[PDB]
């Protein structure tokens, strides 16, 4: 808290000498539509997963399903930490996501006598669960790695249902104020270079764009 | 400008730029050819018993100049930075003029200076043919050879792009290509010469013919190798983009550095004042002048007075 | 001595070429140039003798330096695996710079073709994909298409087909080539069917029978019941026997050299393919050259269209942040928004 | 530019300018053109003597090669421009060891004479 | 002939200023707005100092954590102006922060060196017509706290215009 | 010795004032103790 | 030096060349800078301050039977110059501070007058005048305050009767633009004489 100075070197250009050295230029970065009130994997930085996103089932699928069950029709719970799991979602099964990867590759024997259900065919329909909905869907994403063809998503699945307020506790890593960074520690590039990337033109709380050249405009002086 | 990636075509800051310079186009309007209209013709400038420098100015619409040096004696004449957007007053006054043209001198590589310069080759290599043309430059103007592409992008020059640039080309210094044993108008120009930035007082010339001699300085600051002619005999400063008519060359372009302006400002001091300085843009004034007349050599050397370690001086508007 | 700000001791000139001589440097000068006073406790010297000629090297690195210059740029190599490794990395620097000169700039004029490329904003469908041809290249390119419309207007997708396209358009842009080096720069554009690449697989191949060889003599020697092509579990099996008898840490698990005895046999019948249809030979074909020119025009046509799939894949990002935001419209549904379109109890 | 920053063609590619000649169709020289420009001739190393040498000879082009200093800095760039049998890269040596004595009765000898010492001789 | 360079033994920081063209930049004159002081123009001086104080400051960027901006609407609509603000004493700044505008004191100990400094508060002609620049030099108490240079003298509100009249406000 | 008998002159280094940091004179790495070593 | 015994040969043998480049050079001078009449120059061999010394006696009217000797005492220390923040920050402009004791007939801040001066681009900028002891006003008031003593205000800001009756004071005591170029002298040779053992007692350090 209060208001830590952060030791990145980035700096404004001063009032004194001119701009040059116009082969890498910053300037500031603004999209047209604001993503932070998004669900997480519909944000910006992961367009590109865009058609991996698993379909969603909703609440009133989840209790038809809870009232009616089908027999391949397979509910699995994805929740990692068992100090934070207080209740059982009905027909569910656990596999926890931080083993999908392992649990995938294994036989059916083999996933039999490691987690005590069978395993799901392929063509089973898969529901996954969380309590955002963050582990299910990187866990839907090891599940649509190996050819499965229907994964669905619950997102928000525990703290809906049971009406908790839990999350996944994703990190989502950035430098502590004491750790410098690369381009400040370092001779990898030329001095003209390293001066021009670390400056930026405002403050360094917002976003910014790297130009890697620049022409003159000629026609307007 | 620049290659349009993912991040440059999702920000709103650049639709913003793009409005606030073009209006409603959007688009820039490029730097095109000056037509057959409002051209003028080739003045001589200078005549004396050695050589005669004919010159024409605003040949383009980089507002550039085009100058040429006549040896008198050997009748063998040098054009300095080939620019002209009309290439053909120039090969009919070499040719009523019964002269050989044999190397082109180029200060840097922008595409104010070598955009006609197949033109040029080709024209005069065509008449000629009623030894071929040598191209003098400096290897750093390498890097802004390979964007000469990309520069005629921005300014609108299509007809230019599509062009092998003739310092691409094999000279003596490259190795050669390995032909099927069953051509050498573009696989070898033998005619090439690849100055040093080593440029002393002493070796570092072109002998012209006629005891004329025609010392090149190496003088970054506006591109990485950018080659001033000085021709003391004469008192002729070809600067370039170096020094202009009460201002300096631009360092906001890339490979540009403020502080080699400042070195190459510097290494000019030495020179008499009545040295005509001739510049790649504008009017032509003398060294003299410059040393009282002009705010940019004021405050290098006032800033190399007070204390500065690194002076860094230079135009951010002004000539390509 | 130390230095004021300032001012500077002026010194006397040699008078020979100034300090670099731009007419020329002879050897006896240039001597002293090579065996420059580097520190030799941070220098490292080295020369090479190839018969009539020899080359000297040296590097030194300095000590301030060592914990923060890059591995890249001071390329020190502390273990043979470094050794081994980092010659390989920059093996292949050095190779694309030395080849890739010889089909852009500085190359023969009839070394250097251009793609030509349009993609629509709107529909994002590629419209005019082609190349940048000569007069000699499109002469070739229809002595073949005559030749093969001629076989197979008769008998058999469509009239208006150009049969084998992207085999022949890899065959016209190495036809029209008059350098050799540029000549195998094209090669390894078109999946790699360089004379490099194949000695490169042709040299472990056989480094791998002969490894077969090994194994086989061991068995039998052991023992005094085998798969069908040894050489390509000769490195798996050779890789748990030096960990069975005690020298080796590690078995290996890599399964790439499995399948690669037909796999290099089909490469180079694929560039003997290739040759043989810019020495315009394809006027008679066996049927294993048939069916391996028809897999090759398949794999020739992917290749050409990786960066366009690339630039395909940016602007589907582009389209996808264009969209309107939230859940949807309500006038652009078929849904229902909180249920499944398949839920029985769907019409409330 | 950001297409080049990584190599080929990078700020610091030492291999982007050039190639050596590797050729013996220039500058036929004599033995003592090449006696005057030995590393083992050279002032400054004739009275270095804690620097370890090794001798190194190539099975394939045939060249002798003499390193010295090289456990203090093992660069991986040395011998980059080595262009093995036929223009082929400096990953295909395969170099083996020999003594110092074997390595001046072997330096004056031809890479044929050399390559016949190693197969025949030995 | 060698002529040398013209310089100085003393010059001013301010002559090591930057321009692109090394010349005297453009100082284009304020809007029609400005023309006659009303209420609608007595305000712009005190709000540009309080979104200063707020910014971002230094070639580092550090952001003021108080934020002094909200404290703008309440200053305006009792009528006190920021030449108005310098001539209250300092018994009638304790009941102008305490009671009227409800300062903490750390928004109080950010106000301060602008008050202490006696800013005038005359926007600066600039190279647009937009002008965001206020005269940071310290006033004296003979011009109104107006700094007494460049024509800021006793009722100058902008530069370029007229004065008070302060009969009419 | 005169300005124009010198080494400075000889190139276009200047006769008094800063020194040219990114001329290739300065940026010519110099060893004078190991010189005897090398050059003896 | 074996490297294999010493592995700093990089800088034993560059400071065995800065050893001898510093004594061939012929630009120095051997002897110390000859002073002005009566001042008697102390310097300890390890630090960077030397000392000054004099004695006086000043004009004294006939109405008075006894003029009494003062004692005239010049400190300076030598100046100290960052380099880590160059090149960013500007040249720092060389200048020869010093001080100037003046005592009445036993130690520096005792019963005595110290004046603070600048030798700055070939003239004397006189700063501040310190009083230490007890001294008569006109009562009396003490100054035993040695580091934060009130050194009086900067003559800059200072009242035209003190300016001009203190110059008058400072130019019968023979302290003027002449004086201080001798300081500027005298403190080149000492820092160049520093250096010197400065560069023998660090290779004494390193070889060891
Ligand atoms: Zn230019
Ligand atoms: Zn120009
Ligand atoms: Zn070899
Ligand atoms: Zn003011």
């Amino acid at each position: 808290q209060a208001d830590r100075r952060t030791r990145h070197h980035m700096m404004v250009d001063g009032q004194i000498n001119p701009r040059e050295w116009f082969n890498w230029h910053p300037k500031e970065y603004q999209p047209w539509y604001f993503d932070r009130h998004k669900f997480l994997y519909e944000q910006r930085q992961y367009a590109q997963f865009h058609h991996l996103l698993c379909h969603q089932v909703y609440l009133k699928d989840m209790l038809h399903l809870m009232r009616y069950p089908e027999p391949y029709t397979h509910i699995i719970d994805c929740r990692t930490s068992t100090q934070k799991m207080h209740r059982w979602v009905p027909h569910s099964l656990w596999l926890p996501r931080d083993e999908v990867e392992y649990a995938l590759q294994l036989s059916a024997d083999e996933f039999l006598d490691m987690y005590g259900f069978r395993k799901p065919d392929k063509s089973d329909d898969v529901i996954l669960l969380s309590h955002n909905g963050i582990y299910s869907e990187q866990a839907g994403w090891e599940w649509k790695k190996q050819f499965f063809q229907h994964v669905y998503n619950y997102r928000g699945g525990t703290n809906e249902l049971f009406g908790e307020s839990y999350s996944d506790m994703n990190v989502s890593d950035v430098l502590s104020p004491w750790k410098g960074p690369f381009p400040q520690s370092g001779v990898f590039v030329d001095k003209w270079s390293k001066r021009k990337v670390l400056t930026r033109t405002g403050p360094f709380d917002r976003q910014y764009e790297m130009q890697d050249f620049a022409l003159p405009d000629l026609e307007l002086e | 400008s620049y290659t349009p990636n993912l991040t440059s075509l999702t920000n709103q800051v650049n639709r913003s730029e793009r409005l606030r310079k073009w209006g409603s186009a959007g688009v820039p309007p490029g730097v095109p050819r000056i037509p057959r209209l409002e051209a003028k013709g080739i003045a001589i400038l200078h005549e004396s018993p050695k050589v005669i420098l004919a010159g024409r100015s605003r040949c383009n619409n980089f507002d550039s100049n085009q100058y040429m040096l006549i040896n008198k004696a050997t009748k063998r004449c040098l054009l300095v930075d080939a620019s002209d957007d009309w290439p053909d007053d120039w090969a009919a006054f070499i040719g009523a003029s019964d002269l050989t043209l044999t190397h082109v001198f180029l200060t840097h590589c922008h595409i104010d200076n070598i955009i006609n310069l197949n033109a040029f080759l080709t024209i005069c290599g065509s008449r000629q043919k009623q030894d071929e043309i040598g191209v003098m430059w400096c290897p750093a103007e390498e890097c802004w050879v390979q964007n000469f592409k990309r520069s005629c992008e921005r300014y609108g020059r299509f007809e230019e792009m599509h062009q092998v640039l003739p310092m691409m080309c094999r000279s003596l210094y490259t190795p050669q290509h390995l032909v099927d044993p069953v051509r050498n108008a573009r696989h070898l120009r033998r005619n090439d010469v690849l100055l040093s930035a080593a440029t002393n007082r002493a070796t570092s010339f072109i002998d012209f013919g006629n005891g004329v001699l025609l010392y090149y300085i190496f003088s970054p600051g506006h591109s990485p190798g950018h080659m001033m002619l000085h021709i003391p005999t004469e008192r002729i400063l070809f600067s370039g983009d170096l020094l202009f008519f009460n201002k300096v060359g631009r360092v906001d372009l890339p490979w540009a550095t403020g502080v080699r302006l400042a070195e190459s400002l510097r290494l000019l001091e030495a020179l008499p004042d009545n040295t005509v300085v001739v510049p790649g843009h504008g009017r032509m004034t003398t060294l003299g002048r410059e040393r009282r007349e002009n705010k940019a050599l004021q405050q290098c050397y006032q800033r190399q007075e007070i204390g500065k370690q690194e002076v860094s001086v230079g135009f951010n508007e002004g000539y390509l | 001595a130390r230095r004021k700000w300032g001012q500077k001791t002026w010194s006397p000139t040699a008078t020979n070429g100034g300090a670099a001589p731009a007419n020329g440097v002879s050897a006896q000068e240039a001597l002293q140039i090579a065996y420059r006073p580097m520190p030799p406790s941070q220098t490292v010297e080295y020369e090479e003798d190839f018969g009539h000629n020899l080359m000297i090297h040296r590097e030194y690195i300095s000590k301030r330096c060592r914990d923060r210059v890059s591995f890249e740029l001071s390329a020190l190599s502390y273990s043979n695996l470094e050794l081994r490794r980092g010659q390989e990395h920059l093996a292949g620097i050095m190779n694309r710079e030395r080849r890739g000169v010889s089909v852009g700039a500085s190359g023969a004029p009839d070394d250097q073709v251009q793609m030509q490329t349009d993609v629509d904003a709107n529909s994002r469908e590629v419209l005019s994909a082609r190349y940048l041809f000569n007069e000699r290249r499109l002469q070739f390119c229809d002595r073949f298409q005559n030749f093969f419309q001629s076989k197979l207007e008769n008998s058999a997708n469509g009239h208006e087909k150009q049969h084998l396209f992207s085999l022949m358009e890899a065959c016209a842009v190495i036809f029209g080539c008059e350098t050799e080096a540029a000549r195998e720069t094209y090669y390894r554009m078109f999946l790699g069917l360089d004379s490099e690449t194949l000695l490169e697989e042709d040299e472990a191949l056989r480094n791998r029978i002969a490894d077969a060889k090994l194994v086989q003599r061991v068995l039998e020697n052991n023992k005094g019941n085998l798969p069908e092509e040894f050489e390509e579990y000769a490195p798996l099996y050779k890789a748990y026997i030096t960990h069975a008898v005690g020298k080796g840490p590690v078995a290996s698990y890599d399964i790439s050299t499995l399948g690669s005895t037909g796999l290099t046999a089909e490469r180079r019948r694929w560039r003997t393919l290739m040759e043989k249809i810019v020495r315009e030979d394809y006027h008679t074909m066996t049927e294993v050259e048939q069916m391996d020119a028809i897999v090759l025009n398949e794999q020739l046509h992917t290749v050409k269209f990786f960066d366009l799939k690339i630039g395909d894949a940016i602007r589907d990002i582009l389209q996808l942040l264009q969209r309107e935001t939230g859940v949807g419209s309500s006038v652009n549904r078929d849904t229902p928004v909180g249920i499944s379109p398949n839920n029985p109890e769907r019409r409330v | 530019s950001r297409s080049t920053v990584f190599g080929p063609g990078s700020l610091y590619s030492f291999t982007k300018f050039g190639s050596f000649n590797r050729s013996p169709t220039n500058c036929t020289l004599n033995k003592r053109m090449k006696d005057i420009f030995r590393l083992e001739n050279q002032k400054h190393i004739r009275n270095d003597f804690d620097r370890e040498r090794r001798y190194r000879m190539c099975t394939k082009c045939g060249i002798t090669t003499v390193t010295i200093n090289f456990n203090n800095v093992p660069s991986a760039r040395v011998g980059l421009w080595g262009r093995c049998a036929d223009d082929k890269d400096y990953t295909h040596h395969r170099m083996v060891d020999i003594t110092q004595r074997e390595y001046e009765v072997l330096r004056e000898s031809p890479v044929e004479k050399r390559l016949n010492w190693w197969r025949y001789e030995r | 002939k060698v002529s040398k360079v013209p310089t100085r033994s003393v010059i001013p920081a301010d002559a090591l200023r930057y321009h692109p063209r090394y010349s005297v930049p453009r100082k284009m004159v304020l809007s029609n707005t400005f023309n006659v002081v009303g209420e609608n123009n007595r305000y712009t001086s005190l709000k540009l100092i309080l979104e200063k104080l707020s910014g971002h400051v230094g070639r580092r960027q550090y952001k003021m954590l108080c934020n002094l901006e909200k404290h703008y609407d309440k200053l305006k609509d009792e009528g006190i102006d920021w030449h108005e603000l310098k001539w209250l004493s300092r018994e009638e700044l304790i009941v102008l922060f305490d009671k009227v505008l409800h300062l903490t004191r750390t928004e109080r100990a950010a106000l301060l060196p602008a008050i202490e400094a006696k800013v005038c508060g005359v926007l600066r002609q600039t190279d647009s017509r937009h002008s965001t620049v206020v005269c940071m030099n310290r006033g004296n108490a003979n011009h109104g706290w107006r700094c007494g240079r460049n024509g800021h003298t006793n009722d100058v509100y902008f530069e370029g215009k007229a004065k008070a009249n302060t009969a009419a406000l | 010795i005169a300005y124009e008998d010198s080494f400075e002159y000889e190139e276009y280094i200047p006769a008094g004032g800063s020194p040219l940091a990114h001329h290739w004179t300065e940026m010519t790495p110099s060893f004078s103790y190991l010189e005897d070593e090398f050059f003896g | 030096l074996p490297p294999s015994d010493f592995p700093e040969n990089a800088l034993l043998k560059c400071i065995e060349k800065e050893i001898e480049d510093e004594a061939l050079r012929l630009d120095k001078e051997e002897c110390p800078p000859p002073p002005p009449t009566g001042w008697e120059m102390y310097h300890a061999p390890g630090t960077s301050v030397f000392y000054g010394r004099r004695w006086w006696l000043p004009a004294t009217a006939s109405a008075e039977t006894r003029a009494t000797p003062e004692r005239h005492t010049i400190r300076v220390q030598l100046t100290k110059r960052d380099p880590s923040l160059d090149p960013e920050c500007d040249v720092r402009g060389e200048h020869f501070p010093f001080s100037f004791f003046v005592q009445r007939a036993l130690g520096l801040y005792d019963q005595s007058i110290e004046v603070r001066a600048d030798f700055v681009d070939g003239e004397l900028l006189v700063d501040n005048v310190v009083f230490h002891g007890t001294f008569k006003t006109g009562e009396e008031v003490r100054y035993n305050n040695i580091f934060n003593g009130y050194p009086g205000p900067n003559l800059d800001e200072a009242e035209e009767e003190v300016l001009d009756g203190l110059q008058a004071w400072l130019a019968e005591r023979c302290v003027d633009d002449q004086f201080g170029e001798f300081v500027g002298q005298y403190s080149v040779w000492v820092e160049q004489q520093e250096y010197e053992m400065w560069l023998k007692r660090l290779r004494d350090f390193v070889a060891a």
